[PDB]
């Protein structure tokens, strides 16, 4: 629904007051919720290990530019890049 | 020192941070294009001539037996005058990886000024140099013979310790010093105790039987050491010898840009003194008999644009002449993406 | 088309691909353990992106089909016996051909040995036809022909470069007259 945290709480507490129920959930419990569906939360193992790449589980969003040398004496570089992990991501889309 | 505005041609956006500017027999071109050989031109390799202030990249064929070359972003190139030709070593491909190759730029043909050049490569056997950038190559003479002397710049990480986390992160490589016989393209290793941290983007400084390595930044702990290093290479008729001395009147720079006035008399143009420290001042390096000296002269007459940017890049065309560029203005941004300028040392 | 750029982020992305290309996954799911092979397909790539990663000349070149190394020209005279024959190992070992011309030709030969591959290949894609860009170029190749049709060039040639945008407004009259299919100036699907 394109919604916002300020305009899904706005939601929330209104359908609460009016009806006494607790209709929506709050929004951290949407924050739990969402820890479980982004990628870097279950656990997973290669086999053989994947060469070159990390062992850890727990990779979430990691900078794009993937440690580029970025100082005045490199090529000029300001592209603002964000990316998943390979194996990560494709473990989370299948689960 | 004057300084001077230039105009550009059609294909300006063909030059980019990190090019090259070769020059043969009174005449200049440019090498390292952005992005690989479009069909204009096959090769890269253009007729970099200024006239009244205006250049013009034209294109330059190589000959039947070449080796059409990738465009390098930050090789290491000498002028190997023993035939008068370059040499090309190590770089960024513009699918920024390194290159361990070394080319020969020579000028097989030239009629009606069109320039038929002749790049062919040699490889390495032995003590071979790990693909880098940023370094210096140089060539040295003595007892006739001659070698070509290579101190080290950044690279990447080992193809072991390499994760994708971290793909793109450089470090310099070890404060090694190869020599090189380009007739049968033999490397040989030294190691120097009295170089510990590694450097890139130094200047280097061949006379005759020695290299002047000063400035460059040190990635190991990200300082500008200011101290300079001679080192003496000795030809005997078996094994050479190299030795390294430290020297005081160093200056602490990186990306600098050498050029060589008169005889045996080079001016050093903007680098960097810090992570934002737009470099000003200039540096003559009056060499020697076996002493060198240095100084500055007057600042050269820097513009308002020129200050109040943050970055630049450029060579020199040869003659006592450096040519520089600069970025465009984000916030003005009815810009061409790039300015750029020549000043003569004379 | 920031070449530089695009491979200093995507190289990390296919180093991964290449690397789990060749091992298996285990996870579990729901209970068991289970364990997962893959196989990657690169086809999402339009034209324009396929000849730029794969290493291609631009798109108007002599050499036309990103799937078979066939010319424009003999593609005129011969148009349906051709068969996909441009690979990404034959590419990259093109290239290397070009790098280091062994056969010491001349550009213009060279071209024709390797056919107009003067780039590494960056991405492993494999030979396809996009649906999408495919269907939307028939019908603006489609468009015109109906112009050229209305300027009856097929008796006279060489109109000017406003007789044919006069046939042009002809057609789009006629078209949001008939139908009232608005005129546009991006071709859409
Ligand atoms: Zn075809």
């Amino acid at each position: 629904t394109f919604l916002s945290c300020s305009q899904y709480h706005k939601m929330y507490r209104t359908v609460k007051a009016i009806t006494g129920r607790q209709i929506f959930q709050p929004l951290h419990a949407l924050r739990n919720a969402e820890k479980v569906l982004l990628p870097g939360y279950h656990p997973f193992e290669w086999q053989p290990p994947l060469k070159n790449v990390s062992s850890r589980t727990d990779v979430g969003i990691i900078d794009g530019l993937s440690g580029l040398a970025s100082s005045v004496d490199e090529y000029p570089v300001d592209t603002i890049a964000k990316r998943f992990r390979y194996d990560s991501a494709l473990v989370s889309a299948l689960m | 020192m004057s300084l001077q505005m230039v105009t550009v041609g059609h294909n300006i956006a063909l030059i980019q941070p990190g090019f090259s500017l070769m020059n043969f027999d009174g005449q200049v071109f440019f090498f390292g294009q952005k992005g690989w050989p479009k069909r204009s031109c096959p090769t890269g390799v253009f007729h970099f001539d200024i006239k009244q202030n205006h250049l013009k990249l034209k294109p330059a064929i190589f000959s039947k037996d070449s080796c059409y070359l990738p465009p390098l972003r930050y090789p290491a190139t000498c002028s190997y005058k023993g035939k008068h030709q370059y040499i090309i070593h190590g770089g960024k491909t513009p699918n920024n990886e390194l290159s361990d190759k070394i080319y020969i730029m020579s000028v097989a043909c030239k009629n009606n000024k069109k320039v038929t050049f002749r790049c062919t490569e040699k490889d390495l056997v032995g003590d071979v140099p790990e693909p880098r950038y940023g370094h210096s190559i140089d060539v040295v003479y003595s007892r006739g013979k001659s070698m070509g002397v290579l101190f080290g710049g950044r690279s990447y990480m080992p193809s072991t310790q390499r994760t994708t986390e971290k793909w793109n992160s450089v470090a310099d490589c070890l404060p090694h010093v190869f020599l090189i016989d380009f007739e049968f393209g033999c490397a040989t290793s030294y190691i120097l105790p009295e170089l510990q941290d590694g450097l890139s983007f130094h200047v280097s400084i061949a006379r005759n039987d020695t290299v002047y390595i000063l400035g460059g930044h040190s990635l190991a702990s990200n300082i500008r050491p200011a101290n300079l290093y001679r080192i003496r290479v000795d030809l005997p008729l078996g094994t050479p010898a190299v030795n390294c001395t430290v020297l005081p009147g160093g200056i602490s720079v990186s990306s600098a840009i050498l050029t060589q006035t008169n005889n045996d008399e080079f001016v050093i143009v903007g680098g960097y003194q810090l992570e934002n420290q737009k470099r000003m001042v200039c540096s003559l390096v009056s060499l020697g008999d076996n002493t060198i000296e240095i100084s500055e002269m007057e600042t050269p007459d820097w513009t308002s644009d020129i200050k109040h940017s943050k970055i630049w890049f450029g060579s020199n065309m040869g003659n006592g002449t450096i040519f520089l560029g600069i970025p465009g203005d984000n916030k003005q941004a009815m810009s061409e993406a790039f300015y750029f300028y020549t000043l003569r040392c004379s | 088309s920031d070449h530089e750029t695009l491979t200093a982020i995507l190289s990390p992305l296919i180093a991964e691909r290449e690397a789990m290309k060749s091992s298996e996954l285990t996870l579990e799911m729901g209970g068991i353990p289970r364990t997962f092979k893959f196989i990657f397909r690169g086809t999402g790539y339009d034209e324009k992106l396929v000849r730029e990663v794969e290493g291609l000349e631009a798109s108007g070149s002599v050499y036309i089909c990103t799937l078979c190394d066939t010319t424009r020209l003999e593609a005129s005279q011969n148009l349906v016996f051709h068969s996909i024959t441009r690979s990404h190992a034959e590419n990259l070992q093109r290239y290397e051909v070009w790098r280091s011309n062994p056969y010491h030709e001349s550009v213009e030969e060279l071209r024709d040995r390797v056919k107009g591959v003067s780039a590494k290949p960056f991405i492993e894609t494999v030979p396809s036809i996009d649906a999408l860009h495919c269907d939307i170029g028939n019908a603006a190749e489609f468009y015109k022909i109906f112009q050229l049709e209305i300027g009856e060039v097929y008796k006279h040639p060489n109109a000017s470069k406003e007789e044919r945008k006069r046939w042009q407004a002809t057609l789009d009259k006629h078209l949001r007259k008939r139908m009232n299919l608005k005129p546009i100036m991006r071709m859409n699907g």
